[PDB]
């Protein structure tokens, strides 16, 4: 039914789900 | 003098062609995350 608006961007623990500089040494 | 042939159409016949159909195959289905185990034990039972 295309549950994209319920597509989990979280896991079992609450949180969420997984998605230069030249240093002068 | 011969008569030139007829070369006319209604707007319906040339603009409303029976159109090809869009791509029916659009299946999506989210996977299920593998569950983690339960690792708790009540404080009365742990040490009494």
């Amino acid at each position: 039914l295309y549950a994209l608006r319920d597509h989990l961007d979280s896991k079992l623990v609450p949180n969420q789900s997984t998605d230069h500089t030249n240093v002068l040494s | 003098p011969p008569t030139l042939p007829f070369h006319g159409e209604s707007a319906y016949r040339t603009d409303y062609v029976p159109k090809p159909l869009p791509e029916v195959a659009k299946p999506v289905e989210v996977k299920l995350p593998p569950t983690l185990p339960f690792n708790a034990q009540s404080c009365y039972r742990s040490e009494y």
